[PDB]
RNA sequence: UAAUUGCGAUAACGAACGAGACCUUAACCUACUAAAUAGUGGUGCUAGCAUUUGCUGGUUAUCCACUUCUUAGAGGGACUAUCGGUUUCAAGCCGAUGGAAGUUUGAGGCAAUAACAGGUCUGUGAUGCCCUUAGACGUUCUGGGCCGCACGCGCGCUACACUGACGGAGCCAGCGAGUCUAACCUUGGCCGAGAGGUCUUGGUAAUCUUGUGAAACUCCGUCGUGCUGGGGAUAGAGCAUUGUAAUUAUUGCUCUUCAACGAGGAAUUCCUAGUAAGCGCAAGUCAUCAGCUUGCGUUGAUUACGUCCCUGCCCUUUGUACACACC
C-alpha cells in the first residue's frame, strides 16, 4: 500500500487504509447496499466518511437532509432529551461502540445491518385523522420515502433510549440489540412492533 | 487489583454499634448507614486503621473493627482535625465531640429543648414545628406537616 | 412574651392544619370596575361652546 | 476665574431649529392666542423660513376637562 | 421572497427608456454605468436598480414588454 | 445488594467455563447471568486477559467488548 | 462599546420591553519625532469641538 | 405478500384538513403507463418511489 | 531521535510521571493529604489516597513547563470545577489554595520549578533537564 | 528565508493560523504533534485532509498551527480548513497550477467546510426570553 | 410578495408618508493605508532531549523585515447572479452550478394615520384640583414590618440517575467591567482543610487583573441497580466574610442529619439552523446578597419547508334604528 513516513510519526494503522478502499473507522463503506427498492436515493452511503461528525447545513433547503450520511443522521438522533441536547461527542462515541458490536456476533459489516435495520422499520402504510364530521375514522395513508427512514431512525432510538433507562446495560448495547432485531425485524425490536401496529390499523380503514 | 476469592471469611450480615450492615456492599460505603457518620467521616478513619477499602464488608477480619470504632469514639486522641466533626465546643464544656447514632437523636433534642427552655425565638419556631432558618413560609412546605 | 408564645396554645402547624381554609382563599380577581370604564362616571359633560373657545 | 467664559451667538434662521419654534408657541399660547391661530402661525412661518416640512402637536386640556390633541403639519415629512 | 420595490422598478424603466445604445446585457457593466449616469444614494440600491435593468434589457432581446 | 455481588467461591468455577460460546461480553453481560455485581465484575474482565481468554476488540472505559479466545 | 440596557416604561406595566443604548469611544495614539518649539504649534489649530487631545512624554 | 411498484410521475397538491397530506399520481414500474393517484404522509418530491399494500384502491381528497 | 513533552499523550504521560515520582521517594507531602477534598466545589477527596499527589504533581509540572510562568491562583482555577450547590445552579469555583501552593514548594525543594521573576513560578532548568527523559521512558511503551 | 506561506481556518469563533515552511514534513499544532490532539473520536476529522489528497505530499513542507478562541470542537474544525487552504496556497506560489487545481478539486469533491469557511454564526438573543428565538413561558391568567 | 410588494386587469393617469430605501451589528478581502498597548518570520542573547544539521521553550525591546492572523480606517462585494424548471411563460417562484454570503443575506434599529378613560401624580423642583400642615400625611431619629402561614394560583431553580453521580486527569470561549482625592479590578509569595487571612505589585486599561485554563464536554478509574454513592429539602454543632447592626438564622466553608422525589392527571408554554435544548460567563442590581434579568460565547439535534382544522387577527361583502358607535 506504498507507505510514506516523515518527521511527525504517522502510525501504520492510519497509514494502511487512507487511499485504500475507503472504510469507516474500522468498516468497509463499499459492499453496503440498500436491500429495499424504495429508500434508494434516500440512504446516503457511497459517498463514505470515516467518522460521523460533519458540520454541514442540511436544513437551509428542504431535501438537503436526504444527501446527508445516513449513519450520521442516526447518531445525532441520540443526543436528545435535553439531557443529551448537544453532547454529539458522547453520542458519536456510543455509535463507534455500537457498531463495534453486533459485528461481534453478526459477521456482516455494521453499516450494512444498519441499513437493513431501517429498511424493515418504515411504516409503508399508516393512518390519519380524517375530518369526517365529528367522530372521524382514520384514512389509509402511505408514508413518504424519507419520512419512512426518518420515522425508522426515530423509532429505533426511542426504543433503545427507553431500554437503557434504569438498567445496567449500556445505551450502546440496547441500540446494538435493537438493530440486530431490526436488521430483519423479528418480534422484539420496539421499532418493528410500533411500525406494524401503525400499519395494521392502516387496514382498519378500507 | 486482581480477582480474589476467600473461603468463608465473608459474612453477609453482622451488627455493631447498635446498627446493621450489608456485607455485600463496600465497607467505605456500608459503614455510612449509621447516624452521625458520613461518606467523608468514614473515608478518613478507614485508612487511618490501615485497612484497604477496595473489598466489601464481610471482609475486614474483626481485629481491625474492634478498634475501628475506638478511633471514632476517640477521634481527637487518634489524629483527626477538630473542624471535621459535628459537635465542637459542645454547648457547656468547650470540648469537641462526635456524636454517632444514638446520642445524635438525643443530642438533637438536647440543644432543641435547650433553646426552648431558654425561650429563644428559634426554640419557639421548633416548638411550633416550622422552619427555623428564616426561609419564607407562605408559599413553601405545605402538606408534609 | 416569649414564654407566652410557647405556653399559649392555639399556635403551631398542628393547631392550624386541624382547621379548614376559608373558602375566600380560593377566590378570584373581583374585576375592578372594568366593564364601566368607557362610561364617564363624573356625571358632568363639557359644553360645546366652551371647547370651541379652547380649541 | 478665567478657566471659562461664554459668548452669545445669535442662531441663524431660528425657524428651522425646532427648539426655537417650540418655545415660540409656549410663549404664544401663554399670551392668550387661539390654539389654532398660534399653532398655524409657527407652521406657516417655519415653512416660509426654509424648512422642507413641519409639524406640531398640542396635547393636554384647553378649558375642556377631557384632554384633546391636534396636529398641524405642512409640506414633506419622512418618518422611517 | 424579494420582489423589487417599484422605486427601483420605476427607475429601471425610466433609464431603458433613454439609454438603450448603452446599457449592455451585463450587470457589472450596467452597475458602473449608474454611478456615472444616475444619482443613486447607495450601492445596494443601485445594485438592484442595475440588476433589474439587466433583466428587463435581457427580455427586450426576446420581445416587447409593458413600459 | 442482591444476587452474589462478591467473590462467591463456587461461582468462581462458573465463570471459568462460561467464557466460551460467548460472541459478546461486557460488564453488563456478566451480571446478566444470575451473577456478580458490576463492581467486582469490572476488574475481573481483564483478569481473564492475563492468559488467552478474550479478544479485546474494545477500546476504553464505560464500554468493553472482548471476544472468544482465538 | 458602552451599552445601557434598560426597560422603556418608567413604571413596570405592559410587556417587559427592554432597550439597549450605545455610546462608542475612539482613542488614537501617535508617537512623534518633533522639536521643542512645535510643542505648542500643533496644540491650538489641532482641535474640532468634541476630540479630547492628550500629549505624552518619554517612556519612563 | 403482494407488493406494488409505484413511482410518482407528478404531484397534485396538499389535500387534507391540516394540510399534512397530498394527492399524488404515480406510475407502476411494473406494467408502466399506469395510474393511480394515491396519497402520502411524509414530505415528497418528484421521481420518488413507494410501496402500496392494496393497489386495487384509491381515495380522493380527504375531508 | 529527540523527543519532547509535547510529543507524548497527556494522560499516559503524567500517569507515568506518577509511578516514577511515586516510586522515587523525595516527596515532602505536607502530611495532611488524608482528608482534603482538593476544593470546596468537590464532594469527596480523591480515590487513590496513597498517591494522587504524585498524579497531581505529575500535571502540576507538565503545565508549568509548557508556559512561561504560573501562580498558585491559576492552578486553583484550572482544576477547580463546577460545584453542585444542592438545589441551586452549578457554578465554577477555584480549587484548594494550599494543596497547590505547597505542591510546588514540595517540588521546588526537589528542584523542578523555580520562583520565576515577574511573579509566578517557571519550570526549573534541571526540571527542564528531565523533560524528555520521562517523555522518552513513556515512548518505550510502544517501542 | 525559504519558500513559505501563511493561511487560516475559521470556525464559529475559533481562528486557526497555519504557517507552511519548506521542510521535511513536520506537523505540530501549537507545538504538539498532530498524532494526538485530544478529541480522540474527532481525531480523524483533521487526519482526512492528508488521506484525501494522497497522503504523502509533504516531503518538502512543514506545517504548524496555533488556535486562539473557540471551543473543544470549534478549533478542531478550523485547523483542518486552515491546513487544506494552506497546502493549496503553497501550490499556488511554488508549484504549477494543475497540481493545485487537482488538489482543490479533490477537496471540494468531499469538502465539509474544508476550504469555504462555514458562514454560520451565533444569533443574538432578544429580550423576552433566555434564548435566540426561544421565549419565556406564558401564563394566560 | 414579509409588505397598498409588484405583475396583470383597469376611468383613471402619474406621486408622497408608512413598507422598501435607510442605519447598526455578525459574516468576505494575502488589494490600500501599519501598529512594543496587536501579531508573524529571521536573528542575536538563551534552555532541554537527541544528535547529523533537528524538535520544544525562555528572552518589556538585542536587532532586522513584514501585516496572514489581531485591530479599524478607506474602498470593493450581491444584484437572488448564471443556466435551467414553473408561470398570463408577466411579477414572481423553484432546482442545479458558482459563490464569504443567495430564508427582507442572518440579527436587530427606526417606523405613518388613528385608536385606550391601558399603566405611570410611588422617577421627575413635570403638573390641575382636593386633602393635610406643628399632637404634621412635612422631616429626621430608635425599633418593628414589607419575609409574617391551615391554603389557592404563577415565573423559576435542583432532581428522580448508568447518554449517570463521583474521583483523578485532559482542558477551550465570548459579550463586559474596573481606584482621585482613592479604597475599584487584583496577579504574585507565604499561613490556613476550607472559607479565608496576610505581604506586595500592575492597571484610569487592547498596556495590569486575564489565554478570564468558565461550564457542560473529552479521557481513566471506583461504584452496580437496590431511593443506591441518584437526590439534596430540613436540621444540629463549628469556623469565616459583608457591615454601625446578621436574632426571624445576609453570603461563604466544614462535619453531621439524608425528606419528597422511581418521568408527573386534566390541562398548557417556547420554538425551524448554529435555531431548539443542554452549558457555564459577563453585565445590570450590589457594602453583603441571583434560583432574576440583559448580553455572550461554549456543545449542538429532532422534525417542518405545509395547511385554515383549532385558536387569534386582519380583509372584502352585508345588515344596522349604533356615531358617547354593542361598555
Ligand atoms: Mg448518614
Ligand atoms: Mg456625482
Ligand atoms: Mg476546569
Ligand atoms: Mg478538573
Ligand atoms: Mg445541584
Ligand atoms: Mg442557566
Ligand atoms: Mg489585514
Ligand atoms: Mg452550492
Ligand atoms: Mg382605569
Ligand atoms: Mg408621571
Ligand atoms: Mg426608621
Ligand atoms: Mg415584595
Ligand atoms: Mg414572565
Ligand atoms: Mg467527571
Ligand atoms: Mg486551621
Ligand atoms: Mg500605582
Ligand atoms: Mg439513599
Ligand atoms: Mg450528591
Ligand atoms: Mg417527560
Ligand atoms: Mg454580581
Ligand atoms: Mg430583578
Ligand atoms: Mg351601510
Ligand atoms: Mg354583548
Amino acid at each position: 500500500f506504498t507507505p510514506v513516513v516523515l518527521a511527525t510519526p504517522i502510525p501504520e494503522e492510519v497509514q494502511q487504509a487512507q487511499t485504500e478502499i475507503k472504510l469507516f473507522n474500522k468498516w468497509s463503506f463499499e459492499e453496503v447496499e440498500v436491500k429495499d427498492a424504495s429508500l434508494v436515493d434516500y440512504v446516503q452511503v457511497r459517498q463514505p466518511i470515516f467518522v460521523a461528525h460533519t458540520a454541514g447545513r442540511y436544513a437551509n433547503k428542504r431535501f438537503r437532509k436526504a444527501q446527508c450520511p445516513i449513519i450520521e443522521r442516526l447518531t445525532n438522533s441520540l443526543m436528545m432529551n435535553g439531557r443529551n441536547n448537544g453532547k454529539k461527542l458522547k453520542a458519536v462515541r456510543i455509535i463507534k461502540h455500537t457498531l463495534d458490536i453486533i459485528n461481534v456476533l453478526t459477521d456482516q459489516n455494521p453499516i450494512q445491518v444498519v441499513v437493513d435495520a431501517i429498511t424493515n422499520t418504515g411504516p409503508r402504510e399508516d393512518t390519519t385523522r380524517v375530518g369526517g364530521g365529528g367522530a372521524a375514522r382514520r384514512q389509509a395513508v402511505d408514508v413518504s420515502p424519507l419520512r419512512r427512514v426518518n420515522q425508522a431512525i426515530a423509532l429505533l432510538t426511542i426504543g433503545a433510549r427507553e431500554a437503557a433507562f434504569r438498567n445496567i446495560k449500556t445505551i450502546a448495547e440496547t441500540l446494538a440489540e435493537e438493530l440486530i432485531n431490526a436488521a430483519k425485524g423479528s418480534s422484539t425490536s420496539y421499532a418493528i412492533k410500533k411500525k406494524d401496529e401503525l400499519e395494521r390499523v392502516a387496514k382498519s380503514n378500507r | 487489583s486482581l480477582v480474589v476469592q476467600e473461603q468463608g471469611s465473608f459474612q453477609h450480615i453482622l451488627r455493631l454499634l447498635n446498627t446493621n450492615v450489608d456485607g455485600n456492599i463496600k465497607i467505605v460505603y456500608a459503614l455510612t448507614t449509621i447516624k452521625g457518620v458520613g461518606r467523608r467521616y468514614s473515608n478518613l478513619v478507614c485508612k487511618k486503621a490501615d485497612v484497604d477499602l477496595h473489598k466489601r464488608a464481610g471482609e475486614l477480619t474483626q481485629e481491625e473493627l474492634e478498634r475501628i470504632v475506638q478511633i471514632m469514639q476517640n477521634p481527637t486522641h487518634y489524629k483527626i482535625p477538630a473542624w471535621f466533626l459535628n459537635r465542637q465546643n459542645d454547648i457547656t464544656d468547650g470540648k469537641d465531640y462526635h456524636t454517632l447514632a444514638n446520642n445524635v437523636e438525643s443530642k438533637l433534642r438536647d440543644d432543641l429543648e435547650r433553646l426552648k427552655k431558654i425561650r429563644a425565638h428559634r426554640g419557639i419556631r421548633h416548638f411550633w414545628g416550622l422552619r427555623v432558618r428564616g426561609q419564607h413560609t407562605k408559599t413553601t412546605g405545605r402538606r408534609r406537616a | 412574651g416569649n414564654e407566652g408564645a410557647i405556653r399559649d396554645k392555639t399556635a403551631g402547624r398542628r393547631n392550624n392544619r386541624s382547621k379548614d381554609v376559608t373558602d375566600s382563599a380560593t377566590t378570584k380577581k373581583s374585576n375592578t370596575r372594568r366593564a364601566t370604564d368607557r362610561h364617564s362616571r363624573t356625571g358632568k359633560t363639557d359644553t360645546k361652546k366652551k371647547v370651541n373657545q379652547g380649541w | 476665574p478665567g478657566t471659562i467664559v461664554l459668548y452669545a451667538e445669535r442662531v441663524q434662521d431660528r425657524g428651522l431649529s425646532a427648539v426655537a419654534q417650540a418655545e415660540s408657541m409656549k410663549f404664544k399660547l401663554l399670551n392668550g392666542l387661539a390654539i389654532r391661530r398660534a399653532a398655524y402661525g409657527v407652521v406657516r412661518y417655519v415653512m416660509e423660513s426654509g424648512a422642507k416640512g413641519c409639524e406640531v402637536v398640542v396635547s393636554g386640556k384647553l378649558r375642556a376637562a377631557r384632554a384633546k390633541a391636534m396636529k398641524f403639519a405642512d409640506g414633506f415629512l419622512i418618518h422611517s | 421572497g424579494r420582489v423589487r420595490t417599484k422605486t427601483v422598478k420605476r427607475a429601471s424603466k425610466a433609464l431603458i427608456e433613454r439609454y438603450y445604445p448603452k446599457l449592455t446585457l451585463d450587470f457589472q457593466t450596467n452597475k458602473r454605468l449608474c454611478d456615472e449616469i444616475a444619482t443613486i444614494q447607495s450601492k445596494r440600491l443601485r445594485n438592484k436598480i442595475a440588476g433589474y435593468t439587466t433583466h428587463l434589457m435581457k427580455r427586450i432581446q426576446k420581445g416587447p414588454v409593458r413600459g | 445488594a442482591q444476587h452474589a455481588v462478591i467473590l462467591d467461591q463456587e461461582k468462581y468455577d462458573r465463570i471459568l467455563k462460561e467464557v466460551p460460546t460467548y460472541r459478546y461480553v461486557s460488564v453488563s453481560v456478566l451480571v446478566d447471568r444470575l451473577k456478580i455485581g458490576g463492581s467486582l465484575a469490572r476488574i475481573a474482565l481483564r483478569h481473564l486477559e492475563k492468559e488467552g481468554i478474550i479478544k479485546p476488540i474494545s477500546k476504553h472505559s464505560k464500554q468493553a467488548i472482548y471476544t472468544r479466545a482465538t | 462599546v458602552l451599552k445601557i440596557s434598560t426597560r422603556k416604561t418608567p413604571n413596570g406595566e405592559g410587556s417587559k420591553t427592554w432597550e439597549t443604548y450605545e455610546m462608542r469611544i475612539h482613542k488614537r495614539y501617535i508617537d512623534l519625532e518633533a522639536p521643542v518649539q512645535i510643542v505648542k504649534r500643533i496644540t491650538q489649530i489641532t482641535i474640532e469641538p468634541g476630540v479630547d487631545v492628550e500629549v505624552v512624554v518619554a517612556s519612563n | 405478500t403482494p407488493v406494488t411498484l409505484a413511482k410518482v410521475i407528478k404531484v397534485l397538491g396538499r389535500t387534507g384538513s391540516r394540510g399534512g397530506v397530498t394527492q399524488v399520481r404515480v406510475e407502476f414500474l411494473e406494467d408502466t403507463s399506469r395510474t393511480i393517484v394515491r396519497n402520502v404522509k411524509g414530505p415528497v418530491r418528484e421521481n420518488d418511489i413507494l410501496v402500496l399494500m392494496e393497489s386495487e384502491r384509491e381515495a380522493r381528497r380527504l375531508r | 531521535p529527540g523527543v519532547s513533552v509535547r510529543d507524548v499523550a497527556a494522560q499516559d504521560f503524567i500517569n507515568a510521571y506518577a509511578s516514577f515520582l511515586q516510586r522515587q521517594g523525595k516527596l515532602e507531602v505536607p502530611g495532611y493529604v488524608d482528608i482534603v477534598k482538593t476544593s470546596s466545589g468537590n464532594e469527596m477527596p480523591p480515590q487513590d489516597a496513597e498517591g494522587w499527589f504524585y498524579k497531581r504533581a505529575a500535571s502540576v509540572a507538565r503545565h508549568i513547563y509548557m508556559r512561561k510562568q504560573v501562580g498558585v491562583g491559576k492552578l486553583n482555577k484550572l482544576y477547580g470545577g463546577a460545584k453542585s450547590r444542592g438545589v441551586r445552579p452549578y457554578k465554577h469555583i477555584d480549587a484548594s489554595g494550599s494543596i497547590n501552593r505547597k505542591v510546588l514548594q514540595a517540588l521546588e525543594k526537589i528542584g523542578i520549578v523555580e520562583i520565576s521573576p515577574k511573579g509566578g513560578r517557571r519550570i526549573s532548568e534541571n526540571g527542564q533537564r528531565d523533560l524528555d527523559r520521562i517523555a522518552a521512558q513513556t515512548l518505550e511503551e510502544d517501542e | 528565508a525559504v519558500p513559505s506561506v501563511q493561511t487560516f481556518g475559521k470556525k464559529k469563533s475559533a481562528t486557526a493560523v497555519a504557517h507552511v515552511k519548506a521542510g521535511k514534513g513536520l506537523i505540530k499544532v501549537n507545538g504538539s504533534p498532530i498524532t494526538l490532539v485530544e478529541p480522540e473520536i474527532l481525531r480523524f476529522k483533521v487526519y482526512e485532509p492528508l488521506l484525501l489528497v494522497g497522503l504523502d505530499k509533504f516531503s518538502n513542507i512543514d506545517i504548524r498551527v496555533r488556535v486562539t478562541g473557540g471551543g473543544h470542537v470549534s478549533q478542531v474544525y478550523a485547523i483542518r480548513q486552515a491546513i487544506a487552504k494552506g497546502l493549496v496556497a503553497y501550490h499556488q506560489k511554488y508549484v504549477d497550477e494543475q497540481s493545485k487545481n487537482e488538489l482543490k478539486k479533490a477537496f471540494t469533491s468531499y469538502d465539509r467546510t474544508l476550504l469555504i469557511a462555514d458562514s454560520r454564526r451565533p444569533e443574538p438573543k432578544k429580550f423576552g426570553g433566555k434564548g435566540a428565538r426561544s421565549r419565556f413561558q406564558k401564563s394566560y391568567r
